């Protein structure tokens, strides 16, 4: 692992759908998803913000942030580029970020995170890949 | 199903029902629930009966999901064993004709580092053997390496299946699609083969390769990864003086400060340092390279010159990028700053020339007069450029514009002693129509002090004389200035004498002499007349009397370190000075107990009585701020139970729910009531909470100022001074003795710590400890201390107040 | 101990009491060196009236008590308490008689070291008209 | 009047206080219901158990429960620690008014606004009573603390009484057979509408919508659809016992009676609560909390506070006392009245208490005083501070009025106050508000005497007669004159050591105390202020200033003897009993232990033989026994414990032999302590020890340069090879030198790469041979000169001494 987890979160003070690729981060997700994206991952619109000893990496979508999180970094390309393919193939199974349409396909999203990154490497996903899974 | 702890005996009917979509749903609610963090075993075996062998990837890649987050933990429907319903039946999952369902469980399955799946993730890399995306291929080298690292670090997980066991990290490198997971532990063979791989690159491959191995000959080969590792290796490759002219840092670097003028500032900063690296004396800072960007040649068209005028700046961009700019420009060219900051001056500086610069607020005027002059104080060549400015100032001829004017150069006389004889002329010219304090104050003192090169001096100052406005501290002023210099070396109806008659006068006596001064009595309380007035012993001229005070200059006057002197330019300044820089019966006794550096609450617990109290559990609670590091865990408190039981102790927390007291410690046992009780062992205070916290001069200054400390107490044993109780009593009440507020001689001496703590309280906590120590033949009180407190509505203020005299405990059981 | 309120905030006016009274008195009640530490943090941040006062409380101080000068030296050097600009006029005046000169002057201009003016007491009419408006 | 609590909850029909615990339930007529612990501020349960009104509640605390009634016309039963319906059960067909719980079995009794109060069991299916006799509405049914009757108040104009165990009521006539009901003119004019006729009660006031008793009394009041209540007799249904208290403007909801109070708190419709005089049944005071109409009262059957609900939402409300005056003899507690009557003595941890005769107080305390030998107690009665009232004196052990009217002994006088005070028999007393003085001539004193008269303070409590104006002021036991005043900060409280000489005052930190007049003999060690402590004439000082018992000292030992449950205030110390009592005035007791006392006065007089035995795990705590004994600098009791691995290093250096140092330096795992106890070691005198320390901690180099000092050359040549390797040029460099030959260091050199120093320090000795190798392999030129001679011979005599000094002698103390 590199990355902690990739996690959809709504700024309701609540990570609303998240991956944990390895028993590590359970209850943490939330805990860190609900304070930090509230407060804009405490950026300025700046990609990349780090808090509290966490590299978080995000796109505010209304009241809601994809964000990627990592403690550690490998190359300043990649961390963008998982996070923007996730961004592909976020709206494809919710239609934007929206804490209710979020949640009612956490097993899209989470299905996704698990191809995205696997073991905490950014693997490289598309919409037509997702689709022989939730066939 | 956002999050809704209860809700599983739902989610058991809703995950068979004879309808798909409603099995999908439920096991998906379970997910959504488990990522949160709440209940899911209950569900077990309905969960897994519908979807185990089946090719319909969606129920399987839901299954293949929640194995991989608690596979573990849930046991009703899985239990253990080494072909578990985690897999068992995905051995079809992993041999379907579907490439889905096989990669998605190969990766599920191979991601587990769990030892009862050892087996069935071995040979689950045949899913993905067979590559048909680059997604299946990389999928296989990511699963071998976690294989890998799942116990097999030896012949289980290294050679091939069919194609890959730990091989794919190799095949990658040669196929058209890269990706090495191969970074730590791995085939010697594969690294070898990356490096042969970094010029037939797969480009997000290529980020995988390098980082495994980086530091190219070449100047490059191709794609963003090698790139971005190539800016690194070329500041390898001449690190010397910053990297100067930054390399592909560029492109990140804008985005590191999109808030939006403090990019500009920093680049112009970048700019600037560019240019040259000149002599670095104070404010000439800039590094970098010598010549890169020159400075000045004659031939050199439309010059370096152009951009070095922005950044000596009024405000001519915002003001971020202005302070920047303004110590950009002495930073680039001047002596020291001297030189750049009188041209700078100049154009800030209140004139007749152009009124976008000049203001008819006195203070911003006088403070700019008092920067041009400073340069001059420092610098002699800018002595002759600031006294012609500083008459244009004048030439304004507002009573207020030539009262500040008059004020600074008056100071700079003191200094430049019978060099500024061509001033007074000048300096008289705006002294009549007047309806301020400041100008009267300072015409009087030039005039007066340059009387032999004058002779006007009875026309002059009597219009104002008789003329009013305001005048108080132009008592002070005149008093000690009007004689001065040469004894009988003026007359327009009124000597020199005459002169020494109305200083005298002016000071406090009473004399019919430039028609009468306006005012007589003086300004602030000490001041008076009378020193003024027992001197002119030889009357206004240069020997030991007022000529000798004025044409002196009291102290040391240098620099800009504030002596004559205002420090730069004065709007910079103002930033600066802004700039803080802060860094059931029950029984117990106790005793707090340190071995190996673990801090522990030592109880015992003990049943004195004969009576049934099982059902015992022991307890450490977290308060607020206090909590258990882990509670004391046996099972005593049984009859006649005597038991040493140890609670761990941490002081630094989050506010929890409960009583906020001073520990709370819970044992449980038989009653029905009060199973739970609540009972102590002992002190710790409230006071633990406040968190410490420091603060420099400049932020107590400000707290100071920001809220009141007039709050005062006289605490008993503040003997000390502030190193001994008094800090160590003042750490247990979270705070800390930083700072100084003495002012310390024979006479003065008193020990001053400044304080400061964030208490989590919401306040933060300040003080000032002043120790009483006798310096003098009548002290305060002898030794002790007045510590002088605040918190921000004073509610810790106390708390300093009273811990500071003393604090002990001990037990020895 | 009213000056421990509040440092710049609580005025020119106050400051210049605590040392107006500080200098004529010559604390020998409390120990001088409290008030000195008081007054002097005041002075840094507030207007040049004060300041320009304390210069010269500290050279009447130090004529009528021998013990304070060694205070009157390490203020006086200090940008604030001279060298700023009123200040540093009355000061380079203050400090070169005391420093410098014989202290006739000194010894003479401080009778205790009393305010400018004795005025009636001004405060009770002005508050009797002013109160009920 | 103080306002414990408070919360608007909005119109309150019901309100109950439970009979166990200080809590409230009140049921609204928004349909919820909340039980609140209102000393504690914590919201216990809050359920919406029907839409509308729910007009009655009721503690079910058999086993812990609360129960409600509704509207839904059903009786609830509810869980106030599991939040969940126990049990759900048919009252009525319409409005429960009012329900009230058995004792009997887990039976249930709701009185409803259907003219009836039915009695229904659950345990089984059985609806084991219903009680019929109202034509219009039981508004409340009221339980005694006997569960035999009730009383329900109905608006049909009846208060009726009840048998619950019975089918309606239960009576039958011995003079006859017949019926106890006639419907027929007999004695009095009624129906039949009863079985028979146990009480058949007055409640004419247009109704009675409530009653309530008095806890130790038959009487009842209820209050009344009018705007008067009515006092009756339950117990004989008397009417020449009945009043009626009239104040009130309209419907009377409810009327009750104050426990604690000898008045009668009603609570009426219109805006006002009004108080009445309960030995004249007309209102004294009447008072408006504009909160408006009241629908529903309760006074506390376990003598806590008072309450009253309205429709805002309901008040508790406080008419009790805090810190009472007192002192404890052998066994008994002597205290100031407090609510639940008079209390005391016995238990240990639990909130119940028990009653003893040991009441001090058994009037109006205008003082409670006891002797100083401890033999009688002065009780100053008929309050007044004008100039006369009684006293009465009663005998310590057991208490009464007067101990018999024949005998000396319960006397009582006249005397505005009268307290004891020193020559432990005397009083002093004022009788004309003057301090006077009382003899009886022998014995403890108890006749009012007039002789002997102040002019200075005034008549109170005390125990040396305390008398305020300003101060606390001590007073004589034969002169008129103040013997000393006190004046200091207190905790609200004055705390004598059990004789009555003397007092103990409270300070900043803990507490002193002090001997008659104002003499401090020593002062408690405990940073905060104690609530109370006590001691034991002087010697063994105990004290409360938590939830736990501890002793201060006892032989210069420290201990926590034990915990108890709940927060205390020590009554005083007379026996190895120390005897307590809180607020609220329940009892705890505590042996003084030979636990952590015995411990510690054996290690005192250095003895660790008696100490093993002594060592439980009552007081083993961490260190005061395991921990603590290793706190000497010529180990004692540091030989004695030594079991960790920390303590054993700490040992070592306070003897000073490092030998155990390294193995506990060992046994701490680490590198450092190896270092330090070989510094140690070389301090004793020996290098080998030294050696062996600094080369595992690897410091070859600090052992090179030991070596010669030392004196050895063969292990000076092990410590150079081993920094070989390192490069340490200040460890392999040394040994060279140090022996009289350099060939060492130049190998070593060569190795670094180093030729030129290689070269010059094996030529300077003679080896030029070498010194060439190194220029042969390297850079030649050897010919040069340096500020250092590059040939001129090194030879020296390498150690004199045949035993070196890692060989050191030693004999060791």
């Amino acid at each position: 692992m590199v990355l902690l987890a990739a996690a959809v979160c709504t700024k309701a003070g609540k990570a609303i759908v998240s991956r944990q690729f390895v028993e590590m981060t359970r209850t943490r997700i939330e805990g860190l998803l609900a304070a930090f994206p509230k407060l804009m991952n405490t950026g300025k619109q700046h990609t990349f913000v780090e808090t509290e000893s966490v590299r978080y990496v995000y796109q505010p979508m209304e009241k809601l942030y994809m964000v990627l999180i990592t403690t550690k970094n490998s190359n300043i390309l990649e961390d963008l580029e998982t996070l923007r393919l996730f961004s592909r193939v976020i709206p494809e199974y919710c239609r934007a970020l929206e804490e209710n349409e979020i949640s009612e396909h956490c097993f899209d999203l989470i299905f996704a995170f698990d191809e995205i990154v696997a073991l905490g490497y950014r693997e490289n996903v598309n919409l037509a890949q997702i689709r022989t899974f939730t066939e | 199903m956002d999050s809704e702890p209860p809700s599983e005996i739902s989610l058991k009917n809703d995950l068979e029902k004879g309808d798909v979509k409603s099995k999908t749903e439920a096991l998906k609610k379970v997910i959504i629930m488990i990522l949160n963090g709440e209940k899911l075993p209950g569900l077990l075996m309905t969960i897994i009966r519908f979807v185990l062998p089946l090719q319909d990837h969606t129920i399987k890649k839901l299954l293949l999901v929640f194995w991989e987050i608690v596979p573990k933990t849930t046991p009703d429907g899985r239990l253990l064993h080494e072909m578990i319903l985690v897999c068992d039946a995905y051995r079809k999952d992993l041999q379907h004709p579907n490439e889905f369902i096989r990669g998605s469980t190969l990766r599920f399955l191979c991601k587990l580092k769990e030892a009862e799946l050892l087996e069935p993730l071995m040979p689950a890399i045949r899913a993905c053997l067979e590559h048909r995306h680059s997604y299946v291929r990389r999928n296989a080298v990511l699963a071998i390496y976690t294989i890998y690292r799942n116990f097999e670090h030896l012949i289980p997980d290294a050679p091939e299946l069919i194609h890959d066991f730990l091989v794919n990290e190799k095949d990658a490198s040669c196929k058209r699609n890269a990706f090495m997971m191969l970074i730590h532990a791995d085939q010697d063979r594969a690294l070898d083969y990356l490096s042969t791989c970094i010029d037939q690159v797969q480009t997000f491959g290529d980020i995988l390769q390098l980082v495994i191995v980086e530091l190219i000959y070449k100047v490059c080969h191709a794609n963003p990864s090698e790139r971005a590792r190539f800016i690194r290796c070329i500041y390898n490759l001449l690190q010397s003086s910053s990297p100067a002219v930054k390399y592909e840092a560029a492109g990140t670097l804008v985005t590191l400060s999109s808030a939006p003028t403090a990019i500009k500032a920093a680049a112009q900063c970048y700019i600037d340092l560019i240019i040259k690296e000149s002599d670095n004396n104070v404010k000439l800072i800039v590094l970098d390279r010598l010549v890169e960007l020159k400075e000045h040649p004659a031939h050199e068209r439309v010059l370096q010159d152009l951009v070095m005028d922005i950044l000596r700046v009024l405000s001519t961009p915002d003001l971020e990028v202005r302070k920047k700019t303004l110590q950009l420009a002495l930073d680039l060219v001047s002596s020291r700053n001297v030189e750049e900051l009188v041209i700078v001056l100049k154009k800030e500086v209140i004139k007749t020339n152009n009124v976008s610069e000049h203001e008819d607020t006195d203070k911003y005027r006088q403070l700019l007069v008092r920067t041009l002059h400073s340069c001059s104080v420092r610098f002699p060549d800018m002595a002759a450029n600031v006294i012609p400015v500083l008459m244009e100032f004048l030439s304004d001829s507002n009573e207020a514009a030539a009262a500040d004017v008059l004020e600074f150069v008056r100071e700079a006389i003191q200094r430049f002693d019978n060099l500024r004889m061509l001033i007074v002329e000048k300096m008289l010219e705006v002294f009549h129509a007047i309806k301020s304090v400041k100008i009267y104050r300072g015409a009087l003192w030039i005039l007066g002090e340059y009387c032999s090169t004058k002779e006007d001096i009875q026309s002059v100052m009597t219009e104002v004389r008789r003329s009013l406005g305001e005048i108080p501290i132009v008592e002070s002023e005149i008093k000690k200035e009007a004689g001065e210099l040469k004894p009988e070396e003026e007359i327009t109806v009124g000597p020199v004498q005459k002169l020494v008659t109305e200083m005298g006068t002016y000071a406090t006596q009473s004399a019919l002499s430039s028609s009468r001064p306006t005012k007589k009595e003086e300004d602030r309380p000490p001041l008076r007349g009378f020193l003024l007035d027992g001197d002119f012993f030889v009357a206004a001229s240069l020997a030991t009397t007022l000529t000798k005070i004025a044409l002196r200059y009291v102290a040391l006057v240098q620099e800009k370190k504030k002596q004559n002197s205002f420090v730069a330019e004065a709007m910079l300044l103002m930033a600066t000075i802004l700039h803080l820089g802060k860094s059931d019966p029950v029984y117990a006794e106790a005793y707090v107990h340190v071995n190996q550096y673990d801090i522990v609450l030592d109880v015992l617990v003990v049943n004195q009585t004969s009576d049934t109290l099982q059902n015992c559990t022991l307890e450490l609670a977290t308060l607020g701020d206090l909590k258990l590091v882990e509670k004391p865990s046996p099972l005593t408190l049984a009859p006649h139970d005597f038991a040493n039981i140890k609670a761990n102790v941490k002081v630094a927390s989050t506010e929890n729910g409960i009583i906020f007291g001073n520990i709370v410690y819970d044992v449980s046992g038989a009653a029905s009531d009060r199973n739970c009780v609540v009972l102590s062992d002992i002190h710790i205070d409230i006071m633990d909470y406040i968190q410490p916290a420091t603060c420099t001069d400049a932020e107590f200054r400000q707290m100071w100022a920001e809220f009141e400390w007039e709050n005062k107490v006289t605490v008993n044993t503040n003997m000390t001074d502030l190193n001994d109780y008094l800090q160590h009593i003042l750490k247990s009440t979270n705070m800390k003795c930083l700072t100084p507020e003495k002012a310390l001689s024979g006479y003065c001496g008193f020990m001053a710590a400044n304080l400061y703590a964030r208490s989590i309280f919401g306040e933060d906590a300040l003080a000032n400890v002043s120790i009483e120590k006798p310096v003098h033949q009548g002290p305060d009180a002898a030794v002790t201390g007045h510590i002088r407190i605040r918190a921000k509505s004073q509610g810790m203020a106390l708390s300093l107040g009273d811990k500071i005299n003393l604090s002990q405990k001990k037990t020895s059981l | 101990h009213l000056c421990e309120f509040i440092e710049d905030c609580e005025f020119t006016v106050l400051a210049t009491r605590i040392l107006h009274l500080l200098g004529q008195e010559g604390p020998k009640t409390n120990n001088p060196s409290k008030y000195i530490r008081f007054i002097y943090n005041r002075v840094v941040l507030e207007h040049e009236e004060v300041r320009a006062g304390a210069v010269s409380a500290l050279a009447k101080f130090g004529a009528q008590n021998e013990e304070m000068l060694p205070s009157i030296l390490v203020l006086l050097k200090r940008c604030v308490m001279d060298d700023d600009n009123e200040v540093r006029d009355r000061a380079t005046f203050y400090l070169n008689v005391l420093e410098q000169k014989q202290k006739a002057l000194n010894a003479g201009y401080i009778l205790n070291g009393l305010t400018v003016s004795i005025p009636g007491l001004e405060k009770a009419l002005q508050q009797y008209t002013l109160e009920p408006s | 009047m103080l306002t414990k609590f408070e919360t608007k909850s909005a119109r309150v029909k019901g309100l109950s206080f439970h009979p166990k615990r200080p809590w409230i339930l009140t049921s609204l007529h928004n349909g919820v219901i909340q039980l609140w612990d209102y000393r504690m501020c914590t919201l216990i349960d809050k359920f919406d158990e029907h839409d509308g009104p729910v007009r009655g509640i009721d503690f079910h605390k058999q086993q812990p429960l609360f129960v409600s009634g509704g509207d839904d016309y059903k009786i609830k039963v509810w869980n106030y620690k599991l939040r969940r319906c126990l049990f759900t059960l048919l009252g009525h067909l319409d409005y429960i008014r009012t329900t009230f719980f058995h004792h009997e079995y887990p039976w249930i009794l709701s009185a409803s606004d259907d003219q009836t109060i039915r009695v229904w069991n659950w345990q089984s299916r059985t609806c084991v009573c219903v009680l019929t006799g109202h034509n219009h509405y039981v508004m409340c049914a009221q339980f005694h603390p006997s569960e035999d009757l009730v009383v329900s108040a109905s608006l049909d104009q009846t208060v009726r009484v009840w048998d619950i165990s019975g089918l309606r009521k239960k009576n039958l006539s011995p003079g006859a057979v017949e019926s106890d009901v006639r419907g027929i003119t007999g004695v009095d004019l009624f129906g039949t509408t009863d079985a028979v006729v146990k009480h058949v009660l007055e409640g004419h006031d247009r109704g009675v919508n409530w009653a309530a008793f008095h806890p130790t009394m038959p009487l009842i009041v209820s209050g009344a659809d009018d705007r008067q209540v009515k006092i009756w007799r339950m117990n004989e249904s008397k009417a020449w016992e009945v009043d009626t208290c009239r104040g009130h403007y309209n419907n009377v909801s409810c009327a009750v009676f104050h426990p604690r109070q000898e008045l009668i708190l009603s609570n009426s419709e219109d805006k006002s609560i009004r108080v009445w005089d309960m030995s004249k049944r007309t209102g004294v005071q009447t008072f408006r909390r504009d909160h408006d109409r009241f629908w529903v009262l309760a006074a506390h059957p376990n003598l806590n506070l008072f309450a009253a609900g309205h429709d805002g939402g309901m008040i508790v409300f406080k008419l009790e006392r805090e810190r009472p005056a007192y002192a404890v003899h052998g066994n008994m507690l002597h205290y100031v009245k407090d609510r639940f009557l008079r209390q005391l003595d016995f238990n240990s941890s639990k909130d119940v208490a028990v009653m003893q005769l040991r009441s001090g107080s058994k009037f109006p305390v205008f003082n409670m005083s006891y002797n100083p030998a401890e033999n009688a107690v002065l009780l100053c009665t008929r309050a007044s501070n004008l100039e006369n009232s009684t006293y009465d004196l009663y005998t310590i052990p057991k208490d009464a009025d007067s101990q018999n009217p024949d005998a000396p002994e319960g006397k009582r006088s006249s005397g505005l106050t009268a307290v004891w005070v020193a020559r432990n028999r005397f009083a002093v007393l004022d009788r004309m508000h003057s301090l006077l003085i009382k003899n009886l001539k022998n014995e403890i004193t108890k006749k009012i005497q007039v002789p002997n008269c102040d002019e200075i303070f005034y008549a109170g409590t005390g125990n040396l007669l305390l008398r305020d104006a300003d101060s606390i002021t001590l007073f004589d036991v034969q002169q008129k004159r103040t013997l000393a005043s006190v004046k200091i900060s207190k905790v609200k409280y004055v705390i004598w050591s059990a004789d009555m000489s003397h007092v103990a005052l409270l300070a900043k930190h803990a507490i002193v105390i002090c001997n008659r007049k104002l003499d401090a003999l020593c002062n408690i060690h405990e940073n905060i202020r104690v609530k109370s402590g006590a001691w034991d004439e002087s010697g063994v000082f105990i004290y409360t200033t938590s939830n736990h018992i501890k002793y201060a000292v006892t032989t210069g030992d420290h201990g926590i003897i034990r915990t108890l449950d709940l927060p205390i205030y020590v009554t005083r110390v007379k026996g190895n009993n120390v005897y307590c009592l809180d607020r609220e005035c329940r009892p705890r007791v505590l042996t003084i232990d030979p636990t952590e006392f015995k411990f510690k006065l054996a290690l005192i007089n250095r003895k660790y033989d008696e100490v093993l035995h002594m060592v439980r795990n009552a007081k083993l705590v961490g260190q005061s026994i395991i921990a603590y004994l290793q706190k000497k600098g010529y180990p004692e009791v540091a030989l004695h414990f030594v079991k960790d691995e920390k303590t054993r290093f700490s040992l070592a250096l306070e003897c000073g032999n490092i030998e155990i140092a390294l193995e506990a330096a060992k046994a701490l795992d680490d590198k450092n302590c190896w270092e330090k106890l070989g510094e140690v070691a070389l301090l004793q005198g020996n290098h080998q020890i030294v050696e062996m320390c600094y080369q595992r901690t690897k410091n070859f180099d600090k052992l090179s340069f030991l070596y010669l000092i030392t004196g050895n050359l063969e292990k000076l040549r092990k410590m150079m090879k081993i920094a070989e390797i390192r490069k340490d040029m200040s460890g392999h460099y040394q040994n060279a030198l140090y022996l009289g030959d350099v060939s060492e260091r130049v190998r070593i050199l060569k190795n670094c790469g180093q030729k030129s120093l290689a070269y010059l320090s094996a030529a300077t000795h003679g080896l030029d041979e070498e010194a060439e190798s190194l220029k042969e392999t390297f850079d030649p030129e050897k010919e040069t000169i340096p500020d250092i001679d590059p040939n001129a011979k090194l030879l020296q005599p390498p150690a004199p001494i045949m035993p070196l000094d890692t060989n050191w002698p030693l004999l060791t103390v």
